[PDB]
């Protein structure tokens, strides 16, 4: 029960990261701009900053205080 | 053999030419700045690829490009 | 080693090597088809992130499996 | 050619005007900020002081008045050092009793929980352990009270401020020209006769009067405050030659060359005292006499002014030969010209040194009482190694900014250092070839035995009990050590340490001090590790030094600087370089080296040498004899090393040692922290960093200082610094909860 | 006087001329190996060398092997020997297969030290490779065999 | 006067004015309300 | 004890995604690198230029994401 | 109009020592390079491989391996020195190439006769999408 829940996690992860990778990749080699114009997908890259400042946020937030309280209690 | 382009936001200031440390560039005449020259690539064959030229650059955005491509013992800097 | 160490530092190193193996006698009647260069920079990223991965994977499968099976429980 | 006293008034103006302009000492810094990097470039610069300006008196100034600096910081330190013996510490009723007693000298504030931080340490008293080793030295230097211990604080503060302000005057009053400087001769002569010379005379002095009598005292069993004071041994005669009869004669057999009536309190014996498990006080202060002699006769080699003595250029130039061309030619304008030069040597030279004192003061304890006190003994070890090891590394770096900045073939020319860059590629293979060589030879035999223990074949490992690999060189040379008393040393009664000669084991208050150590397979497998990772050491840092200035890759590398981080993704890529990227691998390669090295230390110490000893006289080891089979196998180091002695650590919490156990995990913390820095590149921070600052800019809190990522190369720094400190900090952790908890 | 010159007077081909590159005995006993034989047909310099090496390589695979303190097969242990031999000969025929096609001249250098022309080795040929290859297998299998019926007298057997 | 006020203005020591400021006074309120999981006086 | 780790692996998703959602978000480019699209998915950098480059491309964002699936799923 | 001047052999080198810095297998059956300057006197300079060489007064030949030793040396005889340099490139062949100064005229001073190579007209953030020359042998930035 433990190296099959171990294995299908780290599967999982590397399928997860591949995912992006080729969200990537789409977006060099095959995305059209003026075939997506102002259609969700564009506006994806239109307010890129938002979203990548709210990860940041959010991934901050949970690492400082996870982090504290583990700390605290330690 | 890398490749590399010149841009015609290029102003003529000469410093990718002056970087360059094996003479991929030249200054050519034009008529499209003050300075009456743009740059030019007529050596590309002998570029090793390692943007000096691009760090020298003071246009916004830059007007040497230097893509990266098929390697070769000159691209490579090998002396063997 | 080769996440921390980059390319030049054995770009360097390896061209000594080069001049080591052409001026050793007898050794030197063995000539190279591939000039040994040191890998690519992204190639050194790869290569480094799959020593990685597979350290990271093949030491916790052995405490994984050695600390649950050796008690089965 | 005439030495003398040379300096310039008034050279530069004590104002707080340029307080206030921050990067005052460059031209580009001084501007102020347009983006953060400014905020870091102010902090790495600041101590460059060859690249504020070419004038070689004004850097020559600023170097002396910064070493006043120092020594000032040093002096306030030794102020705390004594002021907390004398008024935080329990150093007097350790004193008493000393094999019980643990030494404790900082005392923290109930504030927030920390108050358990103040554990019993004997003697009535609550507070954090020290493995300084500053009792031992007080006890010494015959100090007793408290009181002494605030004269020597209240002392060391007076010259703190005198260095402070000889700082202030010689840059901003007084400032030596720079043939001041220049004057080699007299420097080495002032240095060898003068400092070194008299230091040790005067503590010679000190010794005989003080340290010897006072220890004669202790020694006997009598209170501390019944022993007379220091002085009254100088007053009356009577006190001494009770203790030591030939103070009756009045320094007359030393003028008389009657010097062997002395042999009473100035001895060659030799070995440890069995009483106090240090060396002998009478072949200390003996000791201090001899070198005063020879340092005081060293300094008059060189020729000053009366004609008589050496020029050193001389002696230089006479050496030369048929390999080496006209060797030696050039060096004294050279070394007298560029500071990194000097400062290359004597960082080599006293690393190599602090490591050398790390071994002579465990197998020759030179304080009472310091032996047994096993926290205090790791401790000064391993300190002693991670500073030798830093300041050679620094060697490296400063070689390579000399050949990057300083060197000039057509100016300063040198044969020797031309034939050396003429042939780099040839050291530099032969070094590669000599580390894989050791690699295999030395680390891959570990593979061996851990592959051969793992299938169930011990008898085709490499061990005592298989295929052996005894150390027969260092064997028999511990072995003329063992016999050299009354042979080829008749004056020394005993060996010259009790790791040498056989018997003669050292026990204080049923620990053992010292005992001879033994050496085979393992310590053979060990030995060839270190010499593999020094080498592999030297090949970067001395890679990184010859390679400075060009290569068949950068022909134009000098032009580039000594701290760059690349000449770009070109020539297949060109990441670290520079000379400076070389000492940031090598500081890697040092750190691995010492780690082996203490890790070798406490092993072996545990295992063979520390341990209790029966009043029957049966020693148990700390760790039962288990290094000659244990550490032959990398499992060994895992198992019966690391993951055995860190129950301790672990286990700290609730005690006093809970902060061993906090640095434990905050240095890891910190050491995994610097994985970000190493593995990643500024590239992707910047565009984060874009993100962020968008987000900035839509509440109008962007900053006008720009954020950015840090340099290539400050990535870089960032990077071995935390690594170092987190490594470095994990095992102190380690090896202080360890050894407080079983020594 | 001194004793480091450049190579063959050529400063600016990157080696130099030490006692151990340039010498009278070291460059005797060199060219008198058979690797640098370059007039004699590469398949007798196989021959020696084979024969050389072979007769070494027992030492070590018996002494060292697993089976060194079962004498009753730890002599025979030499069969590793002559398994390296055979691994070693792969490694020259693919060397040889790869280096130097069927119609290729030698790729050895045509001159001397001394600038006069020279006919150059053979060895750097496909055939002269390929005897050399047989010659140093044959050699080597025959050094083994002559090195394992010697069990006898010598102080490590 | 006014140069030394200014440096006294800079970064790192207004960083250590401030900071130490905060940390005698934190220090301060767990010396008279020390432990403390809860806000008690709701 | 759950409450915490399940906060460490809130944000091991958080950082893992804001790194692939980043790189895939900036592969066309970015103020550092606008014209990113016509060097590909995978190049070593664009040189010391313009600050430093390192480890600016999108595979660069896979490679360093790849750390912190393997933090998150540990 | 400019004629490339003819690499004279028997033209004297510096005087050095030897190195293990200098020439391999690959000046044999690859190519390697020669710079020729013209000096004034004889001096002392820093060689690209090695360490120190002394520079010839008058005609000076030097064989290097890569064509960016004779453009960094020969911008330090430009540089520290005040000499005019040219460099080649030399096959196996015995043939010469000539390469720098190109026109007679250093290439950071623009001369007439100089043709255009891979001079885009246009902005670089004009090139096209990846996805409009996919399958076609052509790069946006070939355009
Ligand atoms: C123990 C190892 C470690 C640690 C602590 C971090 C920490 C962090 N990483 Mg990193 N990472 C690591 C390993 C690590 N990484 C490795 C090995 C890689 C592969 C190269 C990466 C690659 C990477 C990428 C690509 C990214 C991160 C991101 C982040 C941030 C995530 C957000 C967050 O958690 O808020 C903060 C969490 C912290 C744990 C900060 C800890 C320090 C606190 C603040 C101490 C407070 C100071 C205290 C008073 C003491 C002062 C000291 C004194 C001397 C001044 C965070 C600072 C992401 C990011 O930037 O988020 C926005 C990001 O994109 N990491
Ligand atoms: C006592 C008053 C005084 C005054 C007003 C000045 C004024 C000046 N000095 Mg001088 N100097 C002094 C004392 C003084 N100095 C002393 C005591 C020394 C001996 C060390 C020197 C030696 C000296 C040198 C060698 C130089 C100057 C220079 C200068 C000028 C540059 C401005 C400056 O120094 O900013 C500096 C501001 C600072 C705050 C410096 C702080 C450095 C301290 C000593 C380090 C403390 C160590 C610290 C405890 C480490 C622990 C850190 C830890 C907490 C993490 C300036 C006009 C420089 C110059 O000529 O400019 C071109 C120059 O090179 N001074
Ligand atoms: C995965 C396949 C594989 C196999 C089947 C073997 C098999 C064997 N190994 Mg090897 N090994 C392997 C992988 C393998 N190994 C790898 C990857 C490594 C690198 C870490 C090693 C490194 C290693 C070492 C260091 C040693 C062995 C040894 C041995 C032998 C130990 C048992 C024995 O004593 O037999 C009998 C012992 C003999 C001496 C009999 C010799 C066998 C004859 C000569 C076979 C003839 C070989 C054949 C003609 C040529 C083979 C090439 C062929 C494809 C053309 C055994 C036959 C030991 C050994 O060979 O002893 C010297 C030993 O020293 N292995
Ligand atoms: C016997 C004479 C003598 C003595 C004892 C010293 C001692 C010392 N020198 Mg000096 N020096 C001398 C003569 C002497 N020097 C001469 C003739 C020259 C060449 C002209 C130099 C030039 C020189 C330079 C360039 C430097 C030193 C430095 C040092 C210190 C090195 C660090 C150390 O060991 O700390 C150990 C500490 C002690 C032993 C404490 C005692 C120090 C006392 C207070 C000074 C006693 C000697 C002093 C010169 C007397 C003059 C005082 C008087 C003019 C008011 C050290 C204290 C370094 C330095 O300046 O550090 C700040 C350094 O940079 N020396
Ligand atoms: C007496 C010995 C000595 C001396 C006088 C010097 C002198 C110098 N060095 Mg050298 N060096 C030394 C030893 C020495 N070094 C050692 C032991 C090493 C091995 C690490 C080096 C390696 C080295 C390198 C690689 C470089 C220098 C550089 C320099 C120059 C710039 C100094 C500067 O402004 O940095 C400013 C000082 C700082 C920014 C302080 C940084 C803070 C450190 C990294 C953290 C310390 C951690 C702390 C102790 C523990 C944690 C506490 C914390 C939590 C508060 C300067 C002339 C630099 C240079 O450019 O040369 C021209 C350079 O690149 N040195
Ligand atoms: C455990 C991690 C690790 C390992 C294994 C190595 C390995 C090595 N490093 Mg590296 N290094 C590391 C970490 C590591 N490094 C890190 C983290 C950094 C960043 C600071 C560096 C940076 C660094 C630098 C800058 C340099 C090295 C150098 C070297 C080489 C030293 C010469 C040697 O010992 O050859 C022998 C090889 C070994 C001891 C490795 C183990 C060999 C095994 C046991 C033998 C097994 C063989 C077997 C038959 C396999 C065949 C099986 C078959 C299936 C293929 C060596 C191969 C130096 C070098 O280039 O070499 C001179 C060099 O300059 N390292
Ligand atoms: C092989 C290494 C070796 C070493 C390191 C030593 C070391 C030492 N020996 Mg010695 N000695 C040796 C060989 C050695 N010995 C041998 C093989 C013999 C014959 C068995 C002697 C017989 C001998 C005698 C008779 C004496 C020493 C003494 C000494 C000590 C003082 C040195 C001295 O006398 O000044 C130097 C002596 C000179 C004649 C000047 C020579 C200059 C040297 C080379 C520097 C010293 C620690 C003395 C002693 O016992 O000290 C307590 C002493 O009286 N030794
Ligand atoms: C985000 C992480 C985090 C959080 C949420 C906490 C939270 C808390 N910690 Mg902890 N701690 C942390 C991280 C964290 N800590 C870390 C990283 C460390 C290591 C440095 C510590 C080490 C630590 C210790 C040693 C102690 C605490 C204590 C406390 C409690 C103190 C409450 C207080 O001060 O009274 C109330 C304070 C105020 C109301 C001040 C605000 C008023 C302002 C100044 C003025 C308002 C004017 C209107 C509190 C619940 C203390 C405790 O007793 O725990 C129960 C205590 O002993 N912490
Ligand atoms: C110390 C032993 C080294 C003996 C060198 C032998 C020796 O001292 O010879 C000395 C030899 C003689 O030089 P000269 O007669 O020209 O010296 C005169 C002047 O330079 C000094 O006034 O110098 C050389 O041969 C150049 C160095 C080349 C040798 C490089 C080999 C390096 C390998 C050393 C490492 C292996 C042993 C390590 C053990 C620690
Ligand atoms: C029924 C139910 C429920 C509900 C649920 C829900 C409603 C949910 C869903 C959920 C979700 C909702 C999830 C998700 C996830 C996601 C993910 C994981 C993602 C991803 C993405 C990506 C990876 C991307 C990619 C890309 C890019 C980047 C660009 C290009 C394009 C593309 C797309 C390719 C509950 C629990 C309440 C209860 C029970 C019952
Ligand atoms: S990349 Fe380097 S070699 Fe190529 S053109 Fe630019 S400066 Fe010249
Ligand atoms: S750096 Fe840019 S603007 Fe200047 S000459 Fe080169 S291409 Fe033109
Ligand atoms: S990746 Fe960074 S260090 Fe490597 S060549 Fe590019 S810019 Fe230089």
């Amino acid at each position: 029960q433990a190296a099959l829940y171990t294995h299908h996690q780290y599967i999982a992860g590397f399928i997860m990261t591949g995912a992006f990778a080729h969200g990537a990749i789409f977006f060099i080699r095959d995305y059209n701009p003026e075939q997506n114009a102002d259609n969700v997908l564009a506006r994806m890259l239109e307010h890129k900053e938002a979203i990548i400042s709210h990860l940041s946020w959010a991934s901050l937030f949970l690492g400082f205080h996870t982090l504290g309280l583990y700390v605290h209690n330690d | 053999s890398h490749s590399v382009k010149i841009y015609d936001t290029c102003i003529g200031c000469t410093q990718c030419v002056r970087a360059c440390p094996t003479d991929v560039l030249e200054m050519i005449p034009w008529g499209g700045c003050k300075a009456k020259q743009i740059a030019s690539a007529p050596r590309t064959e002998d570029c090793v690829g390692c943007k000096r030229c691009e760090s020298a650059c003071p246009t916004d955005f830059l007007s040497v490009r230097v893509y990266l491509w098929h390697e070769t013992t000159r691209s490579m800097g090998l002396a063997y | 080693m080769f996440l921390i160490s980059w390319r030049g530092y054995w770009q360097e190193l390896i061209e000594t090597l080069a001049w080591a193996h052409e001026r050793t006698p007898l050794a030197n009647l063995i000539r190279w088809r591939d000039k040994p260069v040191a890998l690519s920079i992204v190639q050194a990223r790869l290569v480094g992130l799959v020593h990685f991965s597979v350290g990271y994977i093949f030491t916790y499968a052995a405490f994984l499996i050695a600390s649950t099976s050796g008690k089965f429980g | 050619p005439e030495v003398k006293i040379l300096v310039d008034r008034d050279p530069i103006k004590t104002s707080f005007e340029q307080w206030a302009k921050p990067g005052h000492f460059s031209r580009t810094i001084a501007k102020g900020p347009d983006t953060t990097t400014w905020i870091w470039n102010l902090h790495a610069d600041a101590h460059d002081f060859d690249s504020h300006t070419s004038d070689l008196e004004e850097i020559s100034r600023k170097v002396f008045s910064a070493h006043f600096g120092q020594l000032s910081i040093i002096f306030l330190w030794l102020s705390g050092m004594y002021f907390h013996g004398a008024r935080f510490s329990n150093y007097e009723a350790w004193l008493n009793d000393p094999t019980h007693i643990r030494p404790s000298a900082q005392v923290v504030w109930p504030i927030v929980g920390q108050e358990i931080l103040n554990g019993d340490v004997g003697g009535g008293f609550r507070g954090i352990q020290i493995t300084s080793g500053f009792f031992q030295i007080w006890r010494a230097s015959g100090i007793t009270s408290e009181l002494q211990l605030y004269c020597t604080a209240i002392g060391a503060l007076v010259f703190a401020a005198l260095m402070l302000f000889a700082g202030w005057f010689h840059y901003h009053k007084a400032a030596p020209k720079l043939v001041w400087f220049q004057d080699v001769e007299s420097m080495l002569n002032h240095h060898l006769a003068g400092l070194l010379g008299l230091g040790s005379l005067s503590w010679a002095g000190h010794q005989v009067h003080v340290s010897l009598p006072i220890n004669q005292f202790l020694n006997a069993g009598v209170d501390p405050k019944e022993i007379p004071l220091p002085h009254e041994f100088i007053l009356n005669r009577d006190l001494l030659a009770q203790l030591y009869p030939s103070f009756a004669e009045g320094a007359t057999p030393f003028f008389t060359l009657n010097w062997s009536k002395y042999a009473d309190f100035l001895t060659f014996r030799g070995g440890l005292d069995p009483l106090t498990g240090g060396l002998w006080l009478t072949d200390i202060a003996h000791h201090h006499l001899a070198i005063a002699i020879l340092f005081l006769i060293a300094g008059h080699m060189y020729r000053t002014n009366w004609g008589i003595g050496h020029g050193i250029k001389d002696i230089l130039e006479a050496h030369k030969g048929p390999f080496t061309g006209q060797g030696h030619k050039g060096l004294y304008e050279i070394l007298t010209t560029s500071w990194h030069a000097q400062l290359s040597i004597n960082l080599a030279m006293l690393g190599s040194l602090t490591i050398i004192v790390a071994h002579h003061m465990y197998a020759m304890p030179p304080y009472p009482y310091l032996a047994t006190d096993y926290g205090t003994q790791l401790s000064l070890f391993t300190h002693h190694m991670w500073i030798g090891g830093f300041l050679i590394v620094g060697a490296a770096a400063h070689a390579a900014i000399f050949m990057v900045r300083d060197y000039d073939p057509t100016t300063r020319y040198n044969d020797l250092l031309d034939r050396v860059l003429r042939h780099r590629d040839a050291i530099i293979s032969h070094l590669n070839w000599v580390c894989i060589f050791l690699g295999f030879h030395s680390f891959g035999l570990y593979i061996h035995n851990d592959t051969m223990s793992a299938l169930g074949r011990p008898q085709d490992m490499f061990s005592d009990t298989a295929i052996q690999l005894q150390p027969v060189f260092a064997q028999w040379i511990q072995n003329t050590h063992a016999l050299a008393p009354g042979t080829t040393a008749p004056g020394a009664t005993t060996s010259t340490s009790l790791t040498w000669g056989g018997g003669d084991l050292v026990s204080v208050g049923g620990k053992v001090a010292l005992l001879p150590i033994p050496l085979g397979t393992a310590d053979f497998l060990v030995h060839h590790i270190h010499a593999f990772t020094i080498h592999v050491t030297v090949l970067i840092l001395l890679k990184g030094v010859l390679f400075a200035r060009s290569s068949r890759l950068i022909p134009d590398k000098a032009n580039l600087g000594f701290r760059f981080p690349c000449d770009g993704p070109g020539r297949g890529g060109t990441c670290q370089v520079s000379a400076w990227d070389h000492v940031f691998l090598g500081l890697f390669w040092m750190y691995n080296a010492i780690s082996v090295v203490i890790f070798h230390f406490s092993w072996k110490m545990q295992s063979d040498v520390w341990g209790s000893i029966n009043d029957q006289g049966v020693v148990t080891h700390i760790t039962g004899g288990n290094f000659a089979q244990s550490s032959i196998t990398i499992n060994g180091w895992l198992r019966d090393f690391l993951w055995a002695q860190a129950s301790q650590v672990i286990q700290s919490y609730g005690s006093s040692l809970s902060a061993y156990g906090l640095f434990f995990l905050g240095a890891h913390f910190v050491w995994a922290f610097s994985l970000m820095f190493l593995f990643s590149g500024r590239g992707y921070w910047q565009e984060l960093i874009e993100s962020i600052v968008w987000a900035h800019n839509k509440l109008k809190v962007a900053p006008a200082t720009q954020p950015r990522a840090l340099s290539i190369v400050q990535g870089r720094a960032v990077g071995v610094t935390h690594y170092l400190l987190g490594g470095i900090a994990t095992t102190w952790a380690f090896f202080l909860a360890r050894i407080i908890a079983v020594g | 006087y001194q004793v480091v010159q450049p190579i063959n007077g050529d400063p600016f081909i990157g080696s130099l001329e030490t006692p151990v590159t340039s010498s009278p005995l070291v460059a005797w006993y060199l060219s008198n190996l058979p690797g640098y034989r370059t007039a004699v047909n590469p398949l007798l310099r196989g021959i020696e060398v084979g024969l050389a090496h072979g007769f070494l390589l027992v030492g070590p695979f018996v002494k060292a092997g697993p089976l060194r303190n079962t004498e009753i097969a730890g002599q025979a242990g030499s069969l590793a020997a002559g398994g390296l031999v055979v691994i070693l000969s792969i490694c020259l025929t693919i060397y040889g297969i790869s280096s130097f096609n069927e119609g290729d001249p030698s790729t050895a250098p045509s001159l001397t030290l001394t600038g006069r022309k020279k006919q150059p080795d053979q060895l750097q040929t496909a055939d002269g490779w390929a005897k050399f290859t047989g010659g140093f297998f044959f050699g080597g299998i025959s050094g083994v065999i002559w090195a394992f019926f010697l069990l006898y007298v010598l102080d490590l057997p | 006067m006014r140069d030394l006020k200014t440096y006294l203005s800079v970064a790192p020591v207004a960083s250590t004015l401030w900071f130490a400021a905060l940390a005698g006074l934190l220090i301060e309120i767990n010396r008279f309300f020390p432990d403390a999981l809860t806000f008690p006086f709701f | 004890g759950d409450f915490l780790v399940h906060h460490a692996i809130a944000l091991g998703l958080h950082t893992t995604t804001l790194i692939l959602v980043k790189g895939a978000l900036d592969a066309r480019g970015s103020k550092l690198m606008p014209d990113k699209k016509d060097f590909g998915y995978s190049f070593p950098c664009d040189g010391p230029g313009r600050g430093g480059t390192c480890d600016i491309s999108a595979w660069d964002a896979f490679y360093l994401a790849v750390f912190w699936m393997l933090n998150t799923i540990g | 109009g400019f004629t490339p001047p003819e690499l004279d052999p028997n033209t004297p080198s510096p005087i050095f020592g030897g190195s293990t810095g200098g020439l391999l297998r690959k000046a044999q059956v690859e190519e390697f390079y020669v710079i020729t300057w013209e000096s004034p006197k004889e001096q002392i300079f820093e060689m690209p491989t090695g360490g120190a060489a002394i520079m010839r007064e008058g005609p000076n030949l030097l064989k290097l391996a890569r064509k960016e030793q004779c453009l960094a040396l020969g911008t330090r005889l430009r540089s520290k020195y005040k000499i005019k340099y040219q460099f080649y490139r030399v096959f196996p062949s015995g043939e010469v190439q000539y390469l720098h100064p190109k026109d007679g005229v250093y290439p950071e001073k623009v001369n007439p006769g100089r043709q255009g190579v891979g001079v885009n007209f246009r902005s670089i953030g004009k090139n096209v999408s990846p996805i409009e020359v996919k399958f076609t042998g052509k790069q946006p930035y070939d355009l």
